[PDB]
């Protein structure tokens, strides 16, 4: 899965 | 309320300290607590409402797709039926999630982002009305996925929208932004162009005012910065 | 019992999609309600409810030790009054894991225990009796302190006595209980001599019986042994 | 923390 904040 | 009796400032001191103990779920609701006494939250306040939510939506949807994989592992063909379980239990983490992503939707609409002035406050608020409606995208399949997918556009857009003003491009909130609606474009809204452009032009328009910062500044930026650059290396 | 209209093979299914899934409350919440079905569990289900519950305790105590940490260090001299918040939430996650303690007591004695007349049945939840009446002896300092302390020795005792004379020295289950019962002695009865003798003839002897032992059986049992090695490691 | 199953 891709990075988010 | 149940935490209507505790004071706002024993609230705010429990979150961290919940924080300390990795009780993610407590830390949310006192920190939901601490949003109902009505004051605007500071800074620190809103990192702490938001890495509580974070967290617990966090592991909701993990385990959220560990269920919807064996979901559709016995969907396939050759699969030997078992029963109504596997779709119930998902169905139970699935409300529960949603349950979640309402009450901080409820919570930034009454009255969060209406009270919520200032650049720093109003994107992170706006940002944050994004990745919960994001999150009930992920899930969603009925009537109303579609209006859903566009109410987290439209938070992330008036969230860009302000940041572009109001903000230099290395900010934290600016970037962090970018990044979690590159990755709504990507995931969710089926435009990987838009979100590898998204990306790319943020991590660059961050490296040519990052000369304008100092050390500790520096390195809150180039630290979502490479984010960026990770999610990049996974598209391309 | 809010499972009670679910069928048992139903919270069997669920509880092990609630593993996999790492959501160990959940799974803790489909073995309750497996068990208050009424008929005995099997050596599968029993490592079901163990594993949900040791998992959710083990969250519990964890966080009960990082906040009792913070606790006693606002208490030496020199720190800051800091209020009645440190210890609230302290007792705040105490009192549920007392009840969740409370709550696995509650189904050995009514009626796990009393049915179960195999040694890998009844040593497996004379151990589990003795593990829970522990974890409320780490946070125990009143009038019922020693009674609790004795409640988890004897669970202990019985288990041993009854393993001793109807397992093999290598069964994990005589292992397992030898090494929490080992713990027992050296953490909370103040006793780390009897800690360091169980465990290291505890050891001893399972190694003499590791010859008669398959190649999967020889893997399970090295493996509680490595553990017993290292505690002993750790305490000398 | 010492080992316990
Ligand atoms: S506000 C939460 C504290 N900040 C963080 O955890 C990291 C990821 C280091 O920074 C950001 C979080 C959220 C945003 Cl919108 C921006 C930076
Ligand atoms: S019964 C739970 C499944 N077994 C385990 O997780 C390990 C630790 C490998 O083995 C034992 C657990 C509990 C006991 Cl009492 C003995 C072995
Ligand atoms: C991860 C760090 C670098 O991001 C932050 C920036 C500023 C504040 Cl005030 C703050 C409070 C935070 C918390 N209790 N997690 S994190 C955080
Ligand atoms: C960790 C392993 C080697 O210990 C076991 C032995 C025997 C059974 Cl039947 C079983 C079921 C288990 C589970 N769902 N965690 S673990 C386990
Ligand atoms: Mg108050
Ligand atoms: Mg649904
Ligand atoms: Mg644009
Ligand atoms: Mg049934
Ligand atoms: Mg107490
Ligand atoms: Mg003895």
């Amino acid at each position: 899965f891709p990075a988010t904040v | 309320g149940a935490m209507g009796s505790m004071e706002r400032a024993s609230l705010i001191q429990k979150a961290k300290l919940a924080e300390q103990a990795e009780r993610y779920e407590d830390m949310a609701a006192f920190m939901k607590g601490a949003v109902e006494k009505g004051e605007e939250l500071s800074n620190e306040e809103r990192c702490l409402l938001s890495v509580a939510y974070k967290n617990v939506v966090g592991g909701q949807r993990a385990a959220w797709r560990v269920l919807s994989s064996i979901e559709q592992k016995s969907n396939e063909e050759g699969s030997e039926e078992k029963g109504p379980e596997v779709r119930e239990y998902r169905e139970k983490v699935e409300t529960e999630l949603q349950g979640v992503c309402d009450t901080v939707l409820g919570l930034l609409d009454s009255h969060l982002i209406k009270e919520a002035g200032d650049a720093e406050s109003r994107v992170f608020y706006l940002k944050m009305k994004g990745d919960y409606y994001r999150y009930l995208a992920e899930v969603a399949t009925g009537d109303d996925k579609k209006r859903i997918i566009d109410s987290a556009r439209s938070a992330y857009q008036e969230a860009m929208d302000i940041s572009k003003k109001e903000m230099p491009p290395t900010n934290p909130i600016r970037l962090g932004l970018a990044l979690n609606f590159s990755v709504f474009h990507y995931e969710i809204a089926n435009s990987p162009e838009e979100a590898i452009s998204l990306a790319k032009t943020t991590f660059d328009e961050a490296m040519a005012d990052l000369h304008t910062l100092s050390e500790d500044s520096y390195k809150d930026s180039t630290l979502i910065m490479q984010l960026l650059r990770d999610n990049l290396t996974l598209w391309t």
